[PDB]
């Protein structure tokens, strides 16, 4: 053990300290009242808070450049690293991470969580990140000769594979969905998974320009972020009427229902206000409350959800529905963040979900042949032109497709379209105009 | 010592087992969940961390929401189990903001639930799991690896991250804001995560030009990768002499560098980190939902606040700042950005106390433009006196 | 670190490239043979390391996966039939190039 | 015979007066307004075309404001001359629109001003001094040379305009409108005037590359100033061939080339000029007051109209439909940019039955990403069947 | 030549026909009643609708390239031109247009206009354009011989002087100001008027990297679109509160007085509501209506102008003036059009109006120096950054100079104002690192 | 047209200036003095043709105002007094170079 001054303060404090949480594994495993024969230095997580107690103090990270390890079979899937001062940390000389698939939306068992803590704390660090960002199980800390070792026993005893890493096709997550929202236009965690089994070879073997992801929401609410945090975004909606329960919207004026589910039950905001709170609130101003009764001009309406968001007992989805297709999200390397565009208004959710494929594979056919090294979906729509990707999905341009049309007259036609073409000679021009 | 899981490295490819993705999420849903599936009527909240969902046929399913370090031992996953195994027949699930929650379906297991997780705590004192994180309240913070594990970060994820939830614990355990207020951060302009779609982000970044090895570049790089990643073209090959040797390599123009280390993420002869030099950026604003609003991107409203270990002070009483003034001024459902457009940016910095400084100015490329002010509508403020 | 095989010395990092390109071999070829999952060499495998090591000469950086695939005309699984590590780890390490950079 | 003004070519510094500017607009000021400058308490739109603003003195002045060509002869601007002789004491101005004023300071004055220039007309027909353009109506059309005067054009503007205000005549003379509708044209993208600015905007365009002039380019162009004049980076430097010889010239990508011209305003060797070829760009949406939103650019909602002298039908036919349709679904006080703001684009587009085409999505550098949609709020149109 | 088909339709309507007034004039010039001896040919107009007629057909303009012509001592002020079939329209084989310097606001006697159209009757061709774009008095058509005879009798007789063309200062234009409005906030006229003399030098002789606008608005309506139309635009604007007069806000809601001062009166519209026409429209939702009295929040007023253009005879402009600065406005070639970008929020904007010709001499000293080849103020400032405009002015950062604050964590700092410096030894972070 | 003076040919347009660059000649600014209102040529005057000469050789472009005062250390008053139709029309003309083009 190394002294801590400074993590130790982070000890105190409400909130589940992940640094008592270290302190608890280094000394699970100082005990081992397992017997377990660690494949790595029983210290490992000690020498991990001995080197971020040390990064701390210089205030400096303590990890070499990069570093390339992985399973034969995959092109990514673990991410190499090695301390700077490994003389001093030898229990984090190597400390790679491993990204394990996830189920859908996280659902869990004990069992299943157990068998792969039962597999870690043999071969790894005991540390985990329960989900990095995209989604995978997140296995913190081991060294190179355990690799292969523990993906013998996840594909062979947890049948569980490794999750994405590098230039392909990330691991995919979604929103909860059906399983427990009465939001979700589509099974999420369906088409989640049914893709992430159809893709697993861009998956594991790099192939793209650079890296590539997908999320899926179910409702515009975004849960997953999908049109923030992917490049091929899918996001639930429905195209028919809300349904709207007038003997429940007497309940919210009446007070029987608490407005938004009880979301802002800890502040006295007054008695609910259904002109004030949905109507007047309401972005295309589409609804109507006259008379005890609520009206909603669906034509008329974009679907934000806020209503139905403030009235769940009241107002419902539609029927017929589907999802909008967005891509082109991604952070601000190198020339700035971008969010989803509008590609596919609406389009089928359903299984198989080959409508949705259909839109996937064609844009990689295009991407993958006119994407720059290390560029992403989002920026090669950018260099190349947003007409362009609506061609090679075969996407006729609708007003959807714009938040504005362009204020520029720089526009393009292609020749066939102009009558004469572009083959032209001055000698003739001269005839008309003199020089 | 060594302990073979049966795995042959003499024959590597022999009864490997390749693309077979996850497990299916079904194996692992609660029989109630398994049930009514897509049969949903409506939710309520209950209390701050706790909701109720009630199928169409009547069934209920109620879920207790936990916070969580994100960053965890598997003491605490199996501890987590170990409360699955006792009121939830072995069940139980992450949110996508990494909270865990458990689901039962009666009110008596419920409170026998509830009970138990507040009493949890470890032998410092935090809670293991504290229940919240719903309605419109401040959740967890999406966060990144920082100095625990990346190599790139400007400044560490899960110590601030720490820092900020013991300030805003009062926020996660009740619901009194005008609407859900999500704070991420990034440990590095890469932006991991949810930075620049939260109503509050907070990204590490640099104040000064990369170092370059001279002598080792070369051998090190792909010299037009390390050029290629550069957003202002600062870089640019060249054939240097060091030690009297000729050595291909790489100059930077310090005035077009605005230390964003991508080329060092190219490169390992291009490092950058530097403790006094490296801070964090303050941005808020963003939100991704598209209810009334569409969504945004949070901006830039403080430049540079400097790396404080153990609990970075001046970051996290600005954070709290924010939510305080919002908290007071903003109007039922306004999320942060919604606030922000309704009274004006001026007005925002006069409420919130905060200092303005031209580093808040958008200057990158032909969009910069359109962040600068475009009407005669403005509102004097103290900043004009 | 340091190898040495066939009475050469090569100066190498923690994941096994080549300090230095310029040090290539095809000893070095010898020596990291097994450590990528490959018992013999064939004309194949040299087609690519020779390739790889061309465009490296030529351009500065490794070609792209669509650009070993088009000149050599093996694809993808072709690739990884013959480097089990993948075309970075692998050929790349194995041809003499520095270590892949970027995610991952 | 050669009548002198008394310069002298043989000593042309002899007797120059440089650098005296225009006469003071005070100089011409009619007595009331001279008198009460500074003053004013209020006004009123008494008529279509009529107002009248009052001294805090009481003292009033009525203004006649009238429509007029632009282009006009001498003989013209000496009848307005003689109508403000006859009524008004000498004095009139013009209105940044080019509109003529006549003002009076008394209403019986107004009354015999007003019966006289109703009188006024052409042989041909047309009104000499059309009363109207004074509050939400359509006041004339800020415009250009065209093929009157200028080198670079891609369409005409008197005789466009004068087609326009014809069929918009009943607008002029009557304050029917939500708001004022500012329309403006440009013959060529160079779009000198309001085209940028204006509530509907027509604009000259050309849909074939330039023709290159090899044999004279590098004799009579400047060629670093054509390849920077490209926005596109269509136009290199090149050696060509003449009469056998090698001469230095250009040459442009058709593929990169959007046809703006403005290589041809460097270069007198790349005319581009083409009857059918060249064509109307129709835009809307655009403002430059203050008042309530602020200022906007128009945006491009038909990529292109032919050209149909001497009244271009298919160009005046859109112009036409877009008024009735704001004019008849817009609310009191929204210019077109607001309604449109308010209804949605593609609500727009299904009201007006105006075909929309991928030339409208903007694709000009990396400010077009923001022109696109990052929200799934919609509206079903028919487009999307 | 005469046979004109096309044009002869454009005599047909109701507006007047540009057509019909130019063959008057060809008519008074054939008829030479005052026998004059014109110094270019009689016919010239007559030509010029030929060769329009001929382009109507055509479809194509039959003016050369460009053309180069002038006065001594000016480097600008006359756009040559010269027709492309001298042959056949030798009336406009040259049919240059002169720039004369006007009035501001326009403001004239009949006495002076009738000396003008003396001059140009001939001298020229009879043709003019009752002001440019720009502001100047245009005279369309003359041959080169003329255009100093021309600037000797203007100068001489007419005391007047040629307006602006090339890299240079153009002519300054504004709205009617004080003349005749009370909105205006400062004499819009007056200051146009002394910096066009103040800046004569640089008017008439090209010093500037690229073409120069200057447009004075006397309150944000922008009669004159300054901040469309000019590189430097000066709108008008006040500091203190809104003037009200709750017995003519009184007056508005009894009907006695029309709403816009009866702007609308061409529709029934329905009775003035102000609730629905001011209070709820304010931008900013700064006012109040309550017990029959109108209140406004002044401090959260930005000052649009819609309640005061609706309710002119109650609302007032307020006592305390001066101007607001915004620069960089432009038409699209090259980067894209750009209207002006708020500056100085507040300025002093009476004579000798040293204040703002200081912001107006530090823009020129900066931009006249950096500005590259033929490239506009605004794009200077989107290439070089707004941070040096407001350095080069001596202006401080304040949030009014942003409509949002950047989205990108590209922020670049200035060397002096970073602990340390920039000058790093790799060898010293080597000590804390390991390679 | 072409200018026929001392037994010399000068094709030009109708502004006066040059068609080809290179047919200018010593005799060419002797011609044109009268036109541009000069009455003799001084060293001053050949300082500014030589510049504009050099400039346009070596870059392809007539020179900026700013840089044409720079280095022959001539303001702007003092060009127009040495060419009183100023830089373009006049010394530009001189020296034999293109016509101006652009918006004036
Ligand atoms: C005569 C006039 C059009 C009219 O009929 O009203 C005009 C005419 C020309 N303009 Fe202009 N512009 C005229 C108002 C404008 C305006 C509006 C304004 O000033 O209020 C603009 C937009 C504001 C701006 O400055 O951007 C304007 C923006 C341009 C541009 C684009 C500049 C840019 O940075 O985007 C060009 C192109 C260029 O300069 O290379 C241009 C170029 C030209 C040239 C000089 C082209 C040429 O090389 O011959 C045109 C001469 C036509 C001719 O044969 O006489 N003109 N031009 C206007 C004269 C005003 C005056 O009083 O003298
Ligand atoms: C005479 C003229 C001033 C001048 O020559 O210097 C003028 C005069 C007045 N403009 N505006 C004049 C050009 C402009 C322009 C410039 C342009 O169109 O090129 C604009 C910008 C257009 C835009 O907003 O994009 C302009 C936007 C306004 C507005 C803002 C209206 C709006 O709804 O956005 C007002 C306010 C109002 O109407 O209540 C206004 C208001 C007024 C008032 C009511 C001011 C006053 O108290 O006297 C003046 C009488 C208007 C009337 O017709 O009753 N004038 N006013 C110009 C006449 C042009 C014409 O012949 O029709
Ligand atoms: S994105 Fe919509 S469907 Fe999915 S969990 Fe959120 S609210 Fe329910
Ligand atoms: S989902 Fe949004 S757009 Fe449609 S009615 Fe409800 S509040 Fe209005
Ligand atoms: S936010 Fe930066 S530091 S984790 Fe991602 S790449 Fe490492
Ligand atoms: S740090 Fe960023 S801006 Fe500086 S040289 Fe490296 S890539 Fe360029
Ligand atoms: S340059 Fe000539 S054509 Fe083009 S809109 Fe101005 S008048
Ligand atoms: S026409 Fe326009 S886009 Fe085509 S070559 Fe010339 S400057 Fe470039
Ligand atoms: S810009 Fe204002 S001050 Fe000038 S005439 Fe228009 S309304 Fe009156
Ligand atoms: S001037 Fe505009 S911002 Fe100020 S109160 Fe009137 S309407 Fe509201
Ligand atoms: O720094 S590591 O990648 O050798
Ligand atoms: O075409 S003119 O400029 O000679």
């Amino acid at each position: 053990k190394h002294p801590t001054p400074m993590l130790d303060e982070l000890e105190k404090g409400p909130w589940p300290s992940f640094v008592s949480d270290i302190k608890q594994e280094c000394d699970n495993r100082a005990k081992n009242p397992k017997g377990l024969d660690y494949q790595i230095p029983a210290e490992c997580p000690d020498d991990l808070l001995g080197i971020l107690e040390l990064s701390f103090h210089e205030g400096e990270t303590h990890w070499k450049h990069g570093g390339i390890v992985g399973v034969f079979g995959y092109g990514g899937g673990v991410i190499g690293r090695y301390c700077d001062q490994p003389e001093m940390f030898p229990g984090v000389a190597h400390f790679h991470t491993v990204r394990l698939a996830q189920p859908a939306a996280k659902y869990y068992t004990a069992e299943y969580l157990e068998a792969i803590c039962d597999v870690w704390d043999l071969r790894g660090s005991g540390l985990t990140n329960m989900h990095g960002s995209t989604g995978d199980i997140v296995l913190l800390g081991t060294q190179t000769p355990q690799l292969e070792e523990i993906f013998f026993e996840m594909t062979h005893n947890l049948n569980t594979d490794l999750g994405g890493s590098g230039s392909n096709l990330r691991t995919p997550e979604s929103c909860l969905g059906i399983s427990r929202c009465e939001f979700a236009c589509y099974d999420t965690q369906l088409m989640c998974y049914q893709l992430t089994q159809d893709y697993q070879d861009e998956l594991h073997r790099p192939a793209f320009p650079y890296k590539f992801k997908f999320k899926f929401d179910g409702c515009p609410n975004g849960c997953v972020a999908s049109m923030a945090r992917s490049d091929f975004a899918v996001i639930g909606t429905w195209k028919d009427d809300i349904k709207i329960d007038q003997e429940a919207v007497k309940a919210y004026v009446g007070g029987e229902f608490k407005p938004n589910a009880g979301a802002h039950a800890g502040r006295d905001w007054g008695k609910f206000d259904i002109e004030a709170e949905v109507v007047g609130l309401c972005p295309t101003g589409c609804m109507t409350y006259e008379s005890g009764t609520l009206s909603i001009d669906n034509k008329n309406c974009t679907r934000c959800m806020h209503c139905i968001n403030t009235m769940p007992r009241a107002l419902k989805i539609g029927d017929e529905r589907g999802a909008s297709i967005l891509v082109g999200a991604k952070a601000p390397v190198l020339d700035g963040a971008q969010m989803g565009s509008l590609l596919i208004p609406f389009i089928a959710a359903e299984e198989p979900f080959d409508e949705v494929k259909e839109v996937i594979e064609n844009i990689w056919e295009w991407w993958m042949e006119e994407g720059k090294n290390r560029e992403r979906l989002g920026e090669t729509m950018k260099r190349v032109g947003f007409q362009k990707l609506l061609e090679v999905t075969g996407t006729k341009a609708v007003p959807q497709h714009v938040s504005e049309p362009r204020h520029n007259p720089y526009i393009f036609f292609k020749e066939e379209e102009v009558p004469g073409g572009w083959s032209r000679d001055i000698s003739d021009y001269r005839k008309r105009h003199m020089r | 010592a060594f302990i073979s899981s049966g795995y042959n490295p003499a024959k590597p490819m022999e009864n490997r087992i390749t693309d077979i993705g996850p497990r299916k999420f079904t194996e692992f849903f609660p029989p109630v969940i398994a049930k009514n599936a897509g049969n949903w009527d409506y939710h309520e909240i209950l209390e701050p961390g706790i909701l109720v969902h009630v199928a169409k046929n009547g069934d209920k399913v109620f879920t207790v929401r936990c916070g969580a370090a994100r960053l965890m031992s598997t003491s605490h996953i199996r501890e987590a189990c170990e409360i699955a195994k006792k009121f939830c027949n072995g069940h139980l699930r992450f949110t996508t903001r990494n909270n865990i929650e458990f689901m039962v379906d009666n009110e008596e297991t419920l409170k026998a639930l509830v009970a138990d997780l507040k009493t949890r705590k470890f032998a410092a004192g935090s809670f293991k799991f504290p229940i919240g994180g719903t309605g419109a309240s401040i959740s967890n913070i999406v966060h990144t690896q920082g100095w625990v594990y990346c190599h790139t970060p400007a400044t560490d994820a899960s110590g601030p991250v720490k820092a900020v939830m013991d300030e805003l614990f009062e926020e996660f355990t009740s619901m009194r804001l005008p609407a859900i207020v999500r704070v991420s951060l990034a440990c590095c302009i890469n932006m991991c995560g949810a930075v620049h779609c939260s109503d509050i982000g907070l990204v590490g970044i640099h104040r000064k030009p990369p170092m370059i090895d001279h002598e080792n570049l070369a051998e090190l790089c792909e010299i037009p990768l390390a050029v290629a990643a550069c957003p202002t073209a600062a870089v640019k090959p060249i054939t240097a002499e060091v030690n009297g040797q000729k050595v291909k390599s790489v100059a930077i123009n310090n005035d077009r560098c605005m230390y964003c280390g991508n080329c060092y993420t190219m490169c390992p002869a291009l490092p950058l980190s530097d403790g006094t030099g490296d801070g964090i950026a303050i941005m808020v604003g963003g939100k991704i939902s598209n209810r009334i609003k569409v969504p945004s991107f949070s901006k830039v409203v403080v430049a540079f606040v400097p790396n404080e270990p153990p609990r970075w002070p001046t970051m996290a009483k600005i954070v709290k700042k924010i939510v305080e003034v919002y908290a007071e001024d903003a109007r039922k459902y306004e999320r942060i950005g919604d606030w922000i457009h309704r009274i004006g940016w001026e007005t925002f910095y006069e409420k919130t106390g905060l200092e303005f400084s031209h580093h808040c100015i958008d200057d990158f490329r032909d969009p910069a433009y359109y962040t600068w002010r475009q009407s005669t509508q403005f509102k004097f403020v103290s900043f004009d006196s | 670190a340091v190898v040495e095989f066939a009475g050469s010395a090569f100066e190498v990092d923690e994941d096994g490239f080549l300090n230095a390109f310029d040090d290539w071999c095809p000893e070095w070829v010898k020596y990291a043979k097994g450590s990528e999952g490959i018992g013999a060499g064939s004309a194949d495998h040299q087609k690519i390391i020779d390739f790889l090591q061309d465009y490296y000469k030529a351009n500065g950086i490794a070609p792209m996966v669509r650009i070993l695939s088009k000149v050599t005309g093996f694809k993808l699984k072709q690739i990884y039939e013959l480097f089990p590590s993948g075309p970075g780890k692998g050929a790349c390490k194995m041809a003499g190039l520095p270590k892949p950079t970027g995610c991952v």
